[PDB]
């Protein structure tokens, strides 16, 4: 890949610099590349790799739905007929999406899942992996969706049990992981019930351990906490 | 849209 | 190109919901494959053309100022030595805005001013000229510097010499071309007096020819109104 | 930074 002759070190600093700048392309790319380098990451190197992502595909989401709700207003009564251009431009946006969700997931089978023993890294790792299926998710209409949304749910389930047994219930990356799946049961999976339980669960079981941490700590959890209680508001 | 992180 | 085989009405719908979709970079593309279908742009056209590429050297500008400024400070008395990182990271920057420069010069020359004999898109032109070379300007630092600045002004002059001449004080190309050009002698030529005089003058002929207009005219020129006096209040 | 159109 053409980050290939840079060093390690070197695309780490400028994967810094791109958030700095917001460049997230450009920060993602540097992070693809350092993840090729083939080492671990550590804690920190994994936050930028989940930022540059999430910011890129964001973007991409966001972009999406602007054009899907163009799309479903022609295809209403009345509407006039106005030739392929909007189910072009929406398809070319989301065949974009879908490629940098297959990167991403390629990255995570290639190899950073299987290297990934502690818990703080196989969580995180397998926690990304359900959101970029949840992506591909998102925008699936065709014979694997029902395989997708699987694939998705059985990623953020092993990650569920992998943080039930080695992590407290403040860490902000089981709190995080939680958060995710919940929107799953809500927005994919068809299940309002359940996202509501693990949303309710996830908070009160975080609020009987604040009692454990720091200050900075508190803070962390606290924050996480806190967009739990809004999609609780949302959706109640 | 909910919060995710 | 690779838009060579895409209607150009085709295209500039693209190009609209692109810009609805907040997708300057595709906006971009999709107008660049509309001026090269060879037939000179409408009104409406040349809006989308000069918002598109705006928003995407915009994002650029305003990412090599983040960059550059980490620059500078890495080359104070006292900061450790980082290597190479900051300036090979604000070059590549820099190349890719210079890459746009030069894309949106080249459609100007190749060949829509020569085309171009309204005062409206003559002008409107002659000032997008102006504006890429004061782009390349804010980068440069070579044997070249001297020349970029002045090609920007000679754009700049040119448009201004029709527009004093074709199109009321009022007009929001008149407007629009004094301001920035007013920037340019504040920013690029060292020569704030001159900006001041201009942004005055500009504003001041335009007060005396609001009376002319009606309400929705009134309200067009007097938001760039604002911009003269917004610029005036920074620089005294 | 000063506005430009
Ligand atoms: C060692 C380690 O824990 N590294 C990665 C996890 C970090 C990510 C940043 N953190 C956050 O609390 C915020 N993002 C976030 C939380 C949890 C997950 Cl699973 C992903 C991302 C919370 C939202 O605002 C940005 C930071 C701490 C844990
Ligand atoms: C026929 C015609 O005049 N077409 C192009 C010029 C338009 C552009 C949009 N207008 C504006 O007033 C705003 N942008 C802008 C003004 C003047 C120039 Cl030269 C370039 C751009 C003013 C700033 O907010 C966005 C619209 C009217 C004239
Ligand atoms: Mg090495
Ligand atoms: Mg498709
Ligand atoms: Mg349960
Ligand atoms: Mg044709
Ligand atoms: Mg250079
Ligand atoms: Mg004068």
């Amino acid at each position: 890949g053409a980050m290939g002759s840079m060093e390690r070190a070197s695309l780490i600093q400028k994967a810094k610099l791109a958030e700095q700048a917001e460049r997230y392309e450009d920060m993602a790319a540097f992070m693809k590349g350092a993840v090729e380098k083939g080492e671990e990451l550590s804690c920190e190197e994994r936050n930028l790799l989940s930022v540059a992502y999430k910011n890129v595909v964001g973007g991409q989401r966001a972009a999406w739905r602007v054009l899907s709700s163009i799309e479903q207003k022609s295809n209403e009564e009345g509407s006039e007929e106005k030739g392929p251009e909007v189910r072009e431009y929406r398809e070319k946006v989301e065949t974009e999406l879908q490629g940098v969700c297959d990167t991403v997931l390629g990255l995570l089978d290639s190899h950073l899942i299987k290297e990934a023993g502690d818990a703080e890294s196989r969580v995180f790792y397998l926690k990304m992996k359900g959101d970029y299926y949840r992506y591909l998710a998102e925008v699936a209409t065709g014979d694997d969706k029902k395989r997708i949304i699987d694939s998705a749910r059985s990623a953020y389930q092993e990650a569920m049990d992998i943080s039930k047994k080695e992590m407290p219930p403040t860490n902000p990356i089981r709190l995080g992981l939680a958060l995710n799946f919940s929107v799953f049961h809500y927005e994919i999976a068809n299940s309002p019930e359940e996202a509501i339980s693990l949303a309710k669960t996830t908070f009160d079981e975080a609020m009987a351990d604040l009692h454990t941490l720091s200050e900075d700590s508190y803070k962390d959890s606290t924050l996480i906490m806190q967009l739990l209680r809004d999609n609780l508001t949302l959706w109640t | 849209f909910p919060a995710t992180v």
